This record gives structure tokens, sequence and C-alpha cells, in this order.
């Protein structure tokens, strides 16, 4: 039905319902049923100027494309270190959003040049897209011992970070602490 | 910059003839011009900016200075004024801190942070509606066309046979003029073949070189065209 | 007198101005600014600009309405604030050429000076350059006609000295510069032919239909220049042309050399280091 | 006091200087016109007046405006061509009532008419159903004359005058050496 | 005769002017000693080759042909820009 609705309201003047065809488009084809509206959602994050598309873009590609966890990194790993830093945090959503709850290390592996880099966006969403893979993980069967240090020295490294980094940081810290380990999430 | 240089009667008769015409709209704030010694506010200008704030509440402050700043960028910035009596409490208790980060683009380490103090800043955005957008948008291109579009092209079209073989014998000349190091380059080459040490790549200016004489190419066409019909 | 002239876009986007301050009324009409600039210099350069509130009738054409007190206001504290610019004459937003505006401009013609007109449109659909400069001379007709006022049209520039180029280029962030070579050449000379086909079937036809249903002398003396340099260039036969054929098609050879022989250079360092690379990795991996 | 907006419209042609009447009428009504914007002036200092002639290109002599310090100095040089027009000379302030500062102020035009109409009746019932229905105050004051003072005319007034409660007023002068100030002061439109 | 072959010879001047081949060349000296008509001819051979010159009176043939040719010119140009814009949009964009 929203075939039409969606591609008509994509050619719109306001940056922010052309993120609201994005947002729209991404519960509508959930379940990996249309490979054609990534050709747009990827058209529209590279080739747009404005960043808010750009960064909006690739929630609704994680959001279609949830069912496999081992084929995202392989498309989002150009996208971890992209040209501007909205289009890593954006992605570092996705690889938040696409991983959570499995156990796969395609992209722990790349969460190490996440967190470390000048910009603060893609600090915070390195340490929410980490705290959102090491949830229900065990050490012996993983090496976490990268990501719980360097996520442990951000709340006493806070003093010579910024003060959203730090939000994020302990905000990411929560994550993990949710419900004494016994609760979950599950897509 | 001074509240006595501000007339009450000529600001008032303005604003009355704005009011009169279709700008039903009240003053918001005032702005200036700091060349040289920095965008930051001296004593006065702190001073008649609290006393144009008992007005209004937001009093939304602009300093412009692109007599230092560069071509490239026109990042300018909008400044604010703190309560004294804040001093006890935070400083800034302002929600929303992701576009603190758009706001840390003017990350001077004198100003800034140098008289953060009592003196901080607030971000800025831009709106176009599609009238803008358009009528500016062609605007800007037709600023770069031509009047029918059609009258400079043969200018060039027919100039690559008169100026531009200049352009290509020169063209040919830092040709050549590489080349002769190009035949001393399989010797190095043909030596060590580690590490690189000169800083020089020799392979996008001879791509360059080529896109401007690919102009013959492309106005080949257009001469076809225009012989033709 | 003026062989050209130079009009910035702030005056234009003043115009935005027009169209956004309306408040949704309903009028829309030619609402006329003051256009400003300095008339010192040879070249006209508009620098800003203000409006008056202009009204007309709706039957009858020639009812206009101006303000001296507004432009002497407006003007004497402009030129208080910026005495370097000065009142030249000024433009109407509609796109049709009223009889009406001989008398708008004719005030502006006794209390100014000779005053050029500009006519734009209201809706940027127009892909042809939106200003055209109109003098306000009267010229003499060889049919006999009474003088009258005439506007011939002066060529136009839209350029920006310092900073309008600046603020413009940050505001958009989608146009592109110059950058000679491929795309911004093949997009001109793609589009090139829609941008003389809307212009030239544009006009001919309303022409075509002027000529067989057309009264009113349209000055149909200039129709034989039309036609004469129109038939100055009869099909010629190509047949002297042909030498500047093998001219432009060894310019042509010429780039054909340097194409194959600099990209046969630039394999080089790919078609070795493909090689080299490889089967150092490959036997040094292991 | 009163808020409303005055609109005056001399006529410039060359019937006011014949001998037969003043001599030269056009500084005597002047001074008429000096006489109600200073008394409007004493009564309500707020009020603009504006200045405009019935010529074939009507120009807009002084915006409405309560200084008149200018408008003295405007009064003069009323280059004396054309001899009348009457529906550019109603349309060119009736719709240009909207460009007053003061929305409060009400809407009163008066006219000194100096020449024959040139309109039939045709325009004075368009022209009259125009302002009966935009509802504008209108005095019309007819200096001078050829033919019978008030033939079509009545009835152009009696068609034109809506709300017959303290409505508008006519002025219809006779000949006369007299002086014109007094004989237009005697309704209750001056003062 | 707009086009194909513009090229004429004296045999028309003369059969039309009833003078002598002698007189030929006094009168197209004539014609350039006016101003009206640029034509030079760089014939060997008696040839007539004219350039730019004015009607400055009417002519309906030219009318019509004017909108024949003048349609065939903006048909062409269309097609060109139909043929050319075609693929090469499809390819370059
Ligand atoms: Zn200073």
């Amino acid at each position: 039905e929203a075939d039409a609705l969606i591609e008509s309201l994509c050619r719109d003047k306001d940056p922010i319902l052309r993120r609201s065809g994005m947002y729209t488009v991404a519960m509508a084809y959930c379940g990996s049923g249309n490979n054609k509206a990534i050709r747009r959602l990827l058209h529209v994050a590279v080739s747009d100027v404005n960043d808010d598309v750009r960064r909006a873009a690739v929630e609704s590609l994680g959001f279609i494309l949830f069912r496999t966890p081992e084929q995202c990194p392989s498309v989002v790993s150009l996208l971890s270190e992209s040209y501007n830093p909205h289009v890593r945090y954006g992605a570092a959503m996705a690889l938040g959003i696409c991983c959570a709850g499995t156990g796969n290390k395609e992209a722990i592996n790349l969460l190490e040049p996440m967190t470390n880099d000048p910009v603060n966006y893609v600090r915070q969403g390195a340490l929410i897209a980490s705290a959102l893979i090491m949830i229900q993980q065990t050490e012996i069967t993983c090496p976490k011992v990268n990501q719980f240090r360097q996520l442990y020295s951000k709340v006493i490294n806070d003093k010579h970070d910024d003060v959203m980094a730090k939000f994020g940081a302990i905000l990411a810290q929560g994550i993990l602490d949710a419900g004494g380990h016994n609760v979950t999430i599950s897509l | 910059v001074s509240v006595e240089a501000v007339d009450p009667v000529f600001q008032a008769k303005m604003l009355d003839m704005l009011k009169q015409t279709g700008r039903p709209e009240m003053v918001v704030g005032w702005y200036h011009s700091h060349p040289g010694f920095g965008c930051w506010l001296s004593g006065v200008d702190i001073n008649t900016q609290q006393s144009f704030e008992a007005l209004s509440e937001r009093a939304v402050a602009v300093v412009v200075d692109p007599i230092q700043s560069v071509k490239g960028k026109v990042v300018i910035d909008a400044f604010r004024l703190i309560n004294a009596n804040m001093m006890v409490l935070g400083h800034e208790p302002r929600q929303t801190t992701s576009n603190l980060g758009h706001l840390n683009k003017p990350s001077i380490q004198a100003l800034i942070h140098g008289l953060n103090r009592h003196y901080y800043s607030i971000t800025i955005n831009y709106r176009k509606n599609e009238l803008e957008q358009k009528m500016l948008l062609n605007l800007h291109k037709k600023s770069w066309m031509e009047g029918l579009t059609l009258q400079d092209y043969s200018e060039h079209c027919k100039h690559n046979e008169s100026v531009v073989k200049e352009m290509l014998e020169l063209a040919k000349n830092y040709n050549k003029a590489v080349e002769e190091e190009d035949k001393m380059t399989p010797e190095q080459l043909a030596i060590k073949n580690v590490g690189k040490q000169d800083p020089k790549r020799h392979l996008e200016e001879h791509v360059d070189v080529l896109m401007t004489s690919n102009i013959v190419q492309c106005l080949a066409a257009m001469l076809d065209t225009v012989v033709f019909k | 007198a003026v062989q050209k002239v130079v009009v910035h876009p702030l005056v234009l986007l003043s115009v935005v101005d027009h169209f956004n301050r309306i408040g949704k009324v309903g009028n829309q009409k030619r609402v006329v600014g003051v256009l400003l600039g300095s008339w010192q210099k040879k070249v006209l350069d508009v620098s800003n600009s203000f409006a008056v509130p202009f009204d007309e009738d709706d039957k009858d054409d020639s009812v206009w309405f101006l303000d001296h007190d507004y432009l002497e206001n407006m003007y004497g504290m402009f030129k208080k604030v910026n005495a370097r610019e000065r009142i030249v004459g000024w433009y109407h937003t509609g796109p049709k050429l009223h009889k009406n505006d001989i008398a708008i401009n004719e005030l502006m013609k006794r209390y100014c000076p000779n005053s050029v007109l500009v006519i734009i449109d209201v809706k940027p659909k127009d892909l042809g350059l939106p200003t055209e400069a109109y003098i306000s001379v009267e010229e003499v007709h060889d049919d006999g006609t009474p003088t009258s006022k005439t506007f011939e049209h002066v060529t136009s520039e839209i350029g920006a000295e310092e900073a309008e180029e600046v603020g413009v280029e940050h505001l958009l962030r989608d146009i592109k510069d110059t950058t000679v070579g491929t795309l911004s050449q093949r997009i001109t000379n793609q589009v090139h032919g829609l941008k003389g086909l809307n212009s030239k079937l544009l006009d001919i036809r309303s022409y075509l239909e002027k000529v067989a249903t057309g009264k009113l002398p349209i000055n149909h003396q200039i129709i034989y220049q039309l036609q004469d340099v129109f038939n100055l260039l009869p099909d010629v036969s190509l047949q002297e042309f042909v030498k500047a054929f093998y001219l432009k098609t060894n310019d042509q050879m010429v780039v054909v050399y340097l194409a194959s022989l600099i990209r046969s250079v630039v394999a080089l360092h790919n078609l070795i280091n493909n090689k080299i690379a490889n089967r150092d990795a490959e036997k040094k991996e292991g | 006091m009163v808020l409303e907006s005055t609109m005056v419209c001399v006529d410039n042609s060359e019937y006011m200087r014949n001998g037969d009447f003043l001599p030269t009428r056009l500084q005597a009504q002047q001074d008429a016109v000096n006489i109600v914007c200073h008394s409007k002036t004493r009564s309500n200092p707020e009020n603009n007046v504006g200045l405009i002639t019935l010529a074939n290109d009507c120009e807009v002599l002084t915006t409405l405006t309560p200084d008149t310090g200018r408008i003295l100095s405007k009064l003069h040089t009323v280059q004396p061509k054309g001899k009348i027009t009457f529906c550019t000379g109603i349309r060119v302030a009736h719709l240009a009532l909207k460009h007053r500062q003061g929305k409060n102020h009400k809407m009163r035009i008066i006219a000194f008419v100096g020449s024959p109409v040139e309109d039939n009746e045709k325009d004075l019932v368009k022209l009259a159903k125009r302002l009966k229905k935009e509802k504008v105050n209108v005095d019309i004051i007819n200096f001078g004359e050829e033919e019978v003072n008030t033939e079509k005319l009545t009835a152009f007034v009696n068609t034109l005058n809506g709300k017959d409660g303290t409505g508008s007023h006519l002025v219809t002068v006779p000949p006369g050496p007299s002086l014109a100030d007094a004989l237009i002061s005697s309704p209750i439109l001056a003062g | 005769r707009p086009a194909n072959h513009r090229q004429l010879t004296f045999e028309e001047i003369a059969k039309s002017a009833k003078i002598t081949v002698n007189e030929v060349e006094l009168l197209v000296m004539k014609a350039l000693s006016v101003g009206l008509v640029k034509g030079s001819i760089d014939e060997v051979d008696k040839r007539v080759h004219m350039t730019w010159v004015q009607p400055r009176v009417l002519d309906l043939q030219q009318i019509k042909g004017m909108k024949d040719r003048l349609e065939f010119w903006c048909t062409d140009v269309k097609s060109m820009e139909m043929l050319v814009e075609h693929q090469a949009h499809d390819i370059l964009t």
C-alpha cells in the first residue's frame, strides 16, 4: 500500500519529512521482504547533502535487515568510518540495533576503531552499540576484556572527556546492569 | 556602540514606518561588528546589552566579523547574557545537549573558554523554503551560465583551434617535462622498491591534463551539432 | 549610454521577501520596488533596494499609487547610513508589461534621473535569465509614429562582489563551482538543447500566432532583420570547411595520442604493484 | 476627538482664471484648504490631509500627513494644464484610502470641481454605486458653471448619498462676488 | 532563392536589365558603391555571388517559407536534443 505514499513523500522539500519517509518505511518493510527500499535508503544516505536523512537513513536498513546479523557488518563496515561523523553515528546505531541480542563478533572486532576518535558522536554511539552487544554474554566464550575495560575507563576518564561523552558512557554502562543481568531484549 | 547612540525617535520612527507597511514584527535584538580584537564583548557592550534586555527576555545578540574570517567559511555565532544570580546553581541548565557538539565548532582556545565565565553562546540553524531554493538555486546556476546559454559555447569550441593549441603545446611541455624524470624513475624502482621518498605522484596531475585535453573531444560533438543544425 | 548592468541577487531575494511578507491576502499583484544602484560609473551596479506600497485597480489599468514622502524618508535615511548609493530606478514583479508603466516610470523620470526597468517572474519556473534591463529612452521611429517611451533590452549579469558568493555557497551546499572537466561540461552539453529548445519553442509559437493573428503594429520592420539574420546561414555546403574538419579532427588525434600514451604511463604503477605486492604478500604471508 | 482622513481634489484647468468671478479664485480655495486644514488641526491635529489634482495624468502632490508646513509650499506650482478627469480622479483617492497609517481614521474625500463633467450618466451611476457600495463620505463642491448647476448631479448625489441620518451634504455655491470661504463653511463639514 | 545553389551568373542580370556584358561590371560596382550589398565574387568565369540583403518591403512566400525552414530547424534541434539526451542522460546524467 505505502509504495506510492512513501515514493511520493520521498521527494519532499522538508528534510524532517524526508526522515519521516525512511522511519515510516522502516516498520512497513520489516522481515527483509523488500530489496528495493534499500536502493533509495543508501542512495539518500550517500547522495543527499543534509546529514539528517544520512544519519536517520540506516535505521530503516537495520530495521528491515534485522533478520541476519552476519550480513549487516559486511555492508555497514564502510559506514563505520564514513566521511562525516553523522553517518558514523547513525551507522553506530545500525550496528547497535542489528547485532543486539546476538553474539556476532563482526561488529565487536570493529568496535575498537569506533571508540577512539576526536568526535564525541562516534564515541557515544560506539559506547551505546558496544553496550547493546555485551548484554547476556559470558567472558569464557569471547574475550570481552577489551570493551569491558575501555567501557569502565570512561567513568574515571570523564574528567578529561566531553560532558556528553560521559553521559553516553554511563548511560551505556546502565544497559548491561539493567535488571541485574536477569532481563534482556529481543527483536 | 553605545546606548546614547541609539536614537529612540529614529528607532521608533523607522519601526513605525515598518508598522505602516507589511512588517508587523517587533524588535528581537541588536547586532554589531567587532573587527580585529575578536568577537568578544567589552564592558560597554555588556552594559548596553544589560540595558536593552530589560524589555525582551531573550535579547539575541549577534557579532559578525568578516574582516579576518576567510572566504571559505562564513560561520557566525549568536551570543547570550547569563544571570548574575545563577552563579550558585548550575551555569546553563539547558536540555537537549546533542546540539552542543555543533556548538563546539567555534573552539578557539582563548575567547570561548578564555572568557566563558558570565558569557555563553547559543546554537544556530538555518531554514530554506522551496521559493528560495529554486529562485536562488536557478539564480546562481544562471549566475554561472550565459544569457541564451548558447553564446559562449562556440567561443571555446572555436578557441580550441586558436588559443587552446598553445595550452596543448605547453601541456605537452609539462608532460615531457615530467617524462624526463620518469625516464630516471625505473632505475630507482629497479634498485630499491622499498619505501616512498618523493611526495609527487606524477599520476593525478597527468589525469588532470587529460581532463583538460578532453575538452576538444566533448566540444567536437558541439561543433558537429552547430554544423549539422 | 549604458552597455551593460550588474544586478546583485540581494534585490531578487528582496523579491523573495516581497513574496514572503504578503500575508496570504489574495492580491499578489505587481508590487513595485524602488531599485537602487550606482549611476556614477558607466556600468550599473545594484547593491540593495527597498519597496513602496503600490496598489492598482482591478478594471482600470491607469490607476497607480506611489509615495513621495516614504521615498524621500527611506532614501534619506538610507543615504544617511550609506551615501555611496543613490536612486536609479524601480522594478515590478509582473511578467507582463502593462500600458500604465509609462506613467509609473514617468514619475521617476521627472523627479529622478533616467530609470532602468526590470521585468521578472512571480514564479521561478522560467529557465531563462529572470532579469532584463530595459532602459527608459525615447527613440525616433522610421514609420512616422509619434515619439514615445521605448524599452530597449540592455544585457545584464548576476554577480556578487565579496560576501554574497560566500553566503550563497554556504546556504546552498548543493551547487558546484566551475569544476572544468567531465561533469560540468557534459551537463551543459546535455541540457543546452533544452535550454534553447524551451526558449525558441516558447517564442516562435506565439510569434507565428501573431504573424497571421496580429495587428496594432508590432514593429514589423525588425522582422525583416529577424528573417534576414535567419537567412544569413543558407545551409553552407561545408565544402571549404572540410580542411577545418581535418584540423579539428587532427587535434582530436592529438587528444587520442595524449590519452593512450599518458594512460599507458599511468598503467605502470598499477601493473607493477599488482604483481610485486601480491606475490610478496603471498610468499611472505605464511 | 475626530479620527478621520481628509482628501481634497483641486482643479488645475484654465477655467479658474476667468475675470467674471473672483480674481483667480485658485488662491481663494487655497485659503479654503488652509482654513479647513488649520481648523481640523485645531480640532484634531492627528488628521492627515492629502493633495492631488484632477488632471489627465494625476500626480500625488503630498502624501497623507498631519504636517501641513510643507503642504503650504506644495499648494503652489499648480501646473495649470489639462481640463478635467473624473474617473481616475475618484479612483486615485477612494482606492488610495487604504494606504493611510491610522486604520481607525474614517474615510472622507472632498473635491473642488471647476470644469463641466465629461462623463455621462452611466459613469455617474456606476461611480455613485461604487462609492455608495464602499461607503465613503463624499462631499461634492462645484465652483463655477457653464450650463445649469445641478441637472443630473442632483440624482448623482441622491443616488450617491446613503445613510440619510447625519450623512453627506451637497455644497452648491451660487454666483456672487463674495468669497467662497464663508459660503463653504456654512455646512457641518467645516468645523 | 535563399538556398539551393545561391551562386548565379550575369546572364540573368543582363537579361533582366537588357544591358550588355560590358556594363555589368559597372552595374555591380555601383551596387557595391551604394552600400546595400556586400557581395564579393571570387569567380574566374563570369558568375554572380551575393551576400546579405534587406527586402525592406514585404515577402509572404518568405513568411510561409520562414515558417517551413523555421519549424524544420526547430524540430531538428529538438530531434538532436532528444537523440543525444536520450541515451546521454541514461549513461551520464
Ligand atoms: Zn573596538
